[PDB]
DNA sequence: CCCTGGAGAATCCCGGTGCCGAGGCCGCTCAATTGGTCGTAGACAGCTCTAGCACCGCTTAAACGCACGTACGCGCTGTCCCCCGCGTTTTAACCGCCAAGGGGATTACTCCC
DNA sequence: GGGAGTAATCCCCTTGGCGGTTAAAACGCGGGGGACAGCGCGTACGTGCGTTTAAGCGGTGCTAGAGCTGTCTACGACCAATTGAGCGGCCTCGGCACCGGGATTCTCCAGGG
């Protein structure tokens, strides 16, 4: 789903970022990004579930994942 | 058990046999089992006083997951010797800059 | 889970208050038909009386609105609760204003009181009240996000 | 007013608000916000939409959703702060694309 | 540390203050009015509001 | 299932006994003791590779290499008052 | 124009009510060090080894300043594009509704003891 | 006489649209902050200078930590075994959750002077 991230959210999440002024062209190459990094990361979290070929994915395989890919994530 | 004759509260015999399970080296000296419990102990007693003046200081008696993440992102030591590590409920500590407000 | 998480409830008094109807009705069926000789006396005996509060309201409450009213009453009363079961079109609504104003009026006691009356009622009941005893002050709840 | 109404309606009033103020006061009330905020069900529901494209009947877990949607709400976050330092480092208080760049080849994006 | 805990001690005394200014005010504002019940005005007020 | 539940409540008595805690917040130390605990341990090793090997000294020197000097001394100090009270 | 009143109101902290939460209590339960040996390997002498320290001292080539002299970031200006907030409109999950299977078993039947 | 699949019951538990909503996403724009274009300036480097200068260049006499060997003893693997740190249901009550109450100051509008 292209929409997922859609303008709303992605204006909040972009003042969360503290930005004075957010233009209108600029959420496109975001969404672009964030959808090759989440393709990426799904991409390790399947090659992982086969590790064993565990017929479901579970938070040690994303953070497995997310660990070797340089972007360590900690709450866990 | 091993924390009375080690005069320590961190279990160590646990961890000496995750460690011995480990098998790191041909040659592991079994001699101090408590080493990196004590130091691990030290951390995270430091870390715990930083969370527990931070939850003091807005009269929170239990620790918030944001106070925690404001004890360890206020010092430059505990930022510099671990800074890529994206906790769980975030939060950055306020900033703002000389020109966006007078 | 979730057959084991919900059987964490169970039921304790009344499955011993099942045993007198078990049986061959044990000698408790002849005590509910006593029972309820007994209840229909005390029902038409106990706070019948015609002691209403024909203050604060515009209009007057119907012989069968006057009849049930005092119900009402008693169970407020006699610190008791009931159940109303009536045919739409005599008027409840009018029974609820009255009692209200009888509230009001013999007592002193106003209260906020809430009202659980389904969306397309709302109204019904706003104009209702304003038509009679408008002398309470109604609010009501439309807009939840701000207003 | 609309229709029957607390007597006269339009208690609205003319009160529109100027720029700046406002977005510092939203920018200030965000900040401390520290849960998730973009809708969680549309996340998953795209996740499993791209995730039947290597095998189907993969399966998921709570845990895992949860994670990855941690992952990629902590990791954009310090993009929008590298994207604003960037900005505003030019005479541009506003975005455009030159400043996300410049912090995509100074991040090693590679 | 230090310097965290005695901003914490500056904050309760302060928080003290306000506590106590807060309860004052309060008292006050409670013993000031109890007119609510007294079924005499009520008759007043039932009529306005018809 | 050995965890540090216990001993995490413990620091937390010698350090803030006043102080309550979350339901998730013990995973996250516990996260930290056995992360940080394998990450020291696998410098320690490759450390130990190049020199011939077939303990106290290892640790503290695999500690000092990286780990900062302000939290080395003290973990000196207190892995030589650890290894004393062993052996005694 | 600075200053004063005049009001929406953020924030403070207190309430005010509902709940779920750390740990103790009962249950038990898995391994750390004693107890010793097998071997082993890492520092104690011994020999040595090998290019680093510092030295010799011209000699170009960094140190290193200075006048011509102009290039463009930034000071201002004008010139002028579309971010942002008020009022509307179209999806969206969720609470139920309805009724035919769900399923382990033990308790009539009948076959086992 | 007495117990176990089969028949039957339990008690929601499924099933899928299906009405009825209240939360969000996607609209339009007057103006209005925000970005962008022009012109001078001034200062401070680019350089082509005359002039010292400090690492290079070549070889040396060893020498002080390094490379290095037996070897032999301090010390790393060793499996019984048992009671203890601790891990698991459970169950309560106030710290936290959320929203109104009102003063200070944040802030902008209508004046006073
Ligand atoms: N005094 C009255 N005058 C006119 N209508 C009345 C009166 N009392 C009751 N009603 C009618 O009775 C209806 C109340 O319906 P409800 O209370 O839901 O069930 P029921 O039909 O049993 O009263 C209203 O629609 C109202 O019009
Ligand atoms: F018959 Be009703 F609506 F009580």
């Amino acid at each position: 789903n292209i929409q997922g991230i859609t303008k709303p959210a992605i204006r909040r999440l972009a003042r969360r970022g503290g930005v004075k002024r957010i233009s209108g062209l600029i959420y496109e190459e975001v969404r672009a990004v964030l959808k090759s990094f989440l393709e990426s990361v799904i991409r390790d979290s399947v090659t992982y579930t086969e590790h064993a070929k565990r017929k479901t994915v579970t938070s040690l395989d994303v953070v497995y994942a997310l660990k070797r890919q340089g972007r360590t994530l900690y709450g866990f | 058990s091993r924390s009375a004759k080690a005069g320590l509260t961190f279990p160590v015999g646990r961890v000496h046999r995750l460690l011995r399970r480990g098998n790191y080296a041909q040659r592991i000296g079994s001699g101090a089992p408590v080493y990196l419990t004590a130091v691990l102990e030290y951390l995270a007693a430091e870390i715990l006083e930083l969370a527990g003046n931070a939850a003091r200081d807005n009269k929170k008696t239990r620790i918030i997951p944001r106070h925690l993440q404001l004890a360890i992102r206020n010092d430059d030591e505990l930022n510099k010797l671990l800074g890529n590590v994206t906790i769980a409920q975030g939060g950055v500590l306020p900033n703002i800059h000389q020109n966006l407000l007078p | 889970l979730e057959k084991d998480q919900v059987d964490n409830s169970a039921a304790t008094f009344e499955r011993a208050g099942d045993f007198v109807h078990t049986q061959n009705e044990n000698r408790d069926d002849i005590k509910d038909v006593e029972e309820d000789a007994e209840t229909k006396v005390q029902e038409e005996q106990l706070s019948v009386v015609d002691v209403p509060v024909p203050s604060l309201l515009r209009g007057n409450l119907r012989t069968y609105q006057k009849q049930g009213l005092n119900w009402l009453a008693s169970l407020y009363n006699n610190h008791t609760n009931g159940i109303l079961a009536d045919e739409m079109g005599l008027g409840k609504t009018i029974q609820t204003i009255s009692l209200l104003a009888y509230l009001a009026c013999e007592k002193e006691n106003w209260g906020p009181h809430l009202i659980v009356v389904p969306t397309s009622v709302l109204l019904n009941w706003e104009m209702e009240f304003k038509r009679f005893a408008p002398g309470f002050k109604v609010l009501t709840y439309y807009g939840s996000p701000q207003q | 007013a609309r229709k029957s109404a607390p007597s006269t309606g339009g208690v609205k009033k003319p009160h529109r608000y100027k720029p700046g103020t406002v977005a510092l006061r939203e920018i200030r009330r965000f900040q401390k916000s520290t849960e998730l905020l973009i809708r969680k069900l549309p996340f998953q529901r795209l996740v499993r939409e791209i995730a039947q494209d290597f095998k189907t009947d993969l399966r998921f877990q709570s845990s895992a959703i949860g994670a990855l949607q941690e992952s990629v709400e902590a990791y954009l976050v310090s993009l929008f702060e590298d994207t604003n330092l960037a900005a505003i480092h030019a005479k541009r208080v506003t975005i455009m694309p030159k400043e996300i760049q410049l912090a995509r080849r100074l991040r090693g994006e590679r | 540390m230090e310097n965290t805990m005695k901003v914490y001690e500056k904050l309760s005394k302060a928080e003290k203050k306000r506590k106590i200014i807060q309860e004052r005010i309060r008292k006050h504002k409670e013993q000031e009015s109890q007119h609510m019940l007294t079924q005499e005005e009520r008759l007043r007020i039932a009529k306005e509001t018809e | 299932k050995e965890t540090y539940s216990s001993y995490i409540y413990k620091v937390l008595k010698q350090t803030h006994p006043d102080t309550g805690i979350s339901q998730k917040s013990m995973s996250i130390l516990n996260s930290f003791v056995n992360d940080i605990f394998e990450r020291i341990a696998t410098e320690a090793s490759k450390l130990a590779a190049y020199n011939k090997k077939s303990s106290a000294r290892e640790i503290q020197t695999a500690v000092r290499l990286i780990l900062p000097g302000e939290l080395a001394k003290h973990a000196v100090s207190e892995g030589t008052r650890a290894v004393t009270k062993y052996s005694s």
